[PDB]
């Protein structure tokens, strides 16, 4: 498993969809009391989730300085990168549409238009 | 011809600092004979007329999908830990029978491909 | 209604205009117009001119014979050294 | 009625750090309250 480059890319990648999120609230307008509330309770949780991937983030650097030497030969190497293509040469016939990589924590940490309340928080109540 | 080039010069000036000069000009020089041409008295006058306008102008003559994302994200895993734009871990793949034609820009799926290098080099 | 001067160059893979000041946000504007409108309407209309106006200055035609070798629009192929005050199009 | 109160503060303001908040009560109590922060002359 890509701990060094695929896993923290991730991480990266969703802490930043977190930034933008709260960063969207905060841009956006705000009515009454009860739906302020409602949103820096919210925007709370999500900072809960922002601390705890960058908490795993930071305690998956460790076997890195291990495999970094081998990582860097980018030239002595060659046939990992054909071994693993040959594998992904693997169940061909998988006739689906993938579109939900980056959707999905978009639309994760995101509100429609009846609840003002995202999919991770949607019980949430005051 | 004098006339003309004092005219010519004397319009260049009064077309750049405004006609506010050309009064300036005139009553400095008024029984100088040199500037007559400034007064209507003068043949020359309407010549200079235009001049000035033309100068403003700037046209007068101066004088003189599975798989796809995961080989996507697998070569740009290989080709992020690059020593070299050109010496990567992909460009003696392509000319060793892996045929993946995302590499060339002429592929959609590049622009993403460039991002996901870049997220993984800044993942470095 | 002053004439600016133009410095037309045949090019190969262009007009050079250059603008004294205007002082305002509005760039200078190009249009293609066809010569079959015109103050004196003679005989021998039947071309197209490529015409550019600024109000700092005034208006300036350049007559195209060809058929096709350019394309006369605003954003594609103008370009506005506002500073220097040359104007550009190709 | 502390509990009530502190837990109330809290509560209305969940956008601010309740850990910094605490370890800044515990430290002026530490160093300030137990240690004769109230003086007369």
């Amino acid at each position: 498993m890509e701990t060094i480059l695929e896993q923290q890319r991730r991480y990266h990648e969703e802490k930043e969809r977190l930034m933008d999120v709260m960063a969207k609230e905060m841009l956006t307008k705000k009515s009454t009391l009860r739906d302020q509330i409602n949103s820096d309770h919210r925007t709370r949780a999500m900072q809960d989730r922002y601390m705890e991937v960058s908490g795993n983030l930071r305690d998956l650097y460790d076997d890195k300085d291990g495999l970094r030497k081998e990582e860097l030969n980018a030239i002595s190497g060659p046939n990992e990168f054909a071994e693993f293509y040959n594998r992904l040469k693997q169940i061909k016939e998988f006739h689906r549409k993938h579109p939900n990589e980056i959707c999905v924590p978009m639309s994760v940490e995101f509100e429609e238009l009846l609840k003002a309340r995202e999919n991770p928080s949607e019980e949430a109540q005051n | 011809p004098e006339v003309r080039n004092i005219v010519d010069k004397t319009a260049s000036f009064v077309a750049r600092n405004g006609p506010e000069f050309e009064a300036r000009i005139r009553q400095n020089e008024i029984n100088n004979p040199k500037f007559n041409f400034l007064n209507p008295n003068d043949p020359y006058h309407a010549y200079y007329r235009h001049k000035v306008s033309e100068f403003k102008e700037g046209k007068a003559q101066e004088p003189s999908s599975a798989f796809d994302l995961d080989v996507v994200k697998l070569t740009a895993q290989f080709v992020a830990r690059n020593g070299r734009q050109f010496l990567t871990q992909l460009m003696q793949k392509e000319q060793r029978n892996y045929q993946f034609d995302f590499l060339r820009p002429q592929h959609s799926l590049f622009n993403y491909f460039t991002k996901l290098v870049e997220q993984y080099t800044k993942i470095l | 209604r002053p004439g600016y001067k133009v410095t037309k160059q045949r090019d190969s893979e262009l007009f050079q205009i250059d603008y004294p000041e205007i002082a305002e946000g509005i760039m200078p504007r190009h249009r293609f117009m066809s010569a079959y409108e015109q103050r004196i309407e003679p005989p021998d209309r039947r071309w197209q001119y490529l015409l550019m106006a600024a109000e700092p200055y005034e208006t300036i035609a350049f007559k195209v014979p060809s058929r096709e070798i350019d394309k006369a629009e605003g954003k594609f192929w103008t370009h506005w050294n506002r500073e220097t005050k040359q104007f550009f199009l190709q | 009625l502390l509990e009530y109160l502190q837990d109330y503060t809290d509560r209305v303001k969940p956008l601010q750090d309740q850990n910094e908040l605490f370890g800044k009560i515990q430290a002026e109590f530490e160093k300030k309250w137990e240690n004769g922060t109230f003086p007369g002359w």
